[PDB]
């Protein structure tokens, strides 16, 4: 996984510091980019999972 | 089974779209939805093909 703007990325452990932006899709060109296995597939967890973090009652 | 799973998606979907404010907006949850695009998303539903030429998605 290529961040393509900074530099790549070696491992996953920088993921838990903070959140990243990649760039595009491209399906194009030498970089090939393309999508990963897990790309988008998680779109509902991540709104209610942050209602949860958000949320005053717990 | 599958009608009330779809039933279900339906409806939160036009919830969801229509009532973009609310966070936890679920199925029992009183804000507005109408019928009239639950029932044309039951009917495209029923007639749905799905293109398995090569190259292009399966959409």
């Amino acid at each position: 996984p290529k961040l393509s703007n900074g530099e790549l990325v070696e491992n996953r452990q920088i993921y838990f510091n903070e959140k990243l932006e990649f760039t595009s899709s491209n399906t194009s060109k030498a970089t090939k980019a393309s999508n990963g296995p897990f790309n988008g597939e998680f779109n509902r967890f991540l709104s209610r999972f942050e209602t949860k973090l958000t949320d005053k009652r717990l | 089974h599958n009608q009330v799973s779809q039933f279900k998606r339906a409806v939160v979907l036009n919830k969801e779209k229509y009532n973009p404010e609310f966070k936890k907006i679920t199925y029992d949850s009183p804000v507005y939805f109408n019928i009239n695009e639950v029932f044309n998303y039951i009917y495209n539903l029923n007639e749905e093909v799905i293109n398995k030429i090569e190259g292009e998605p399966s959409l």
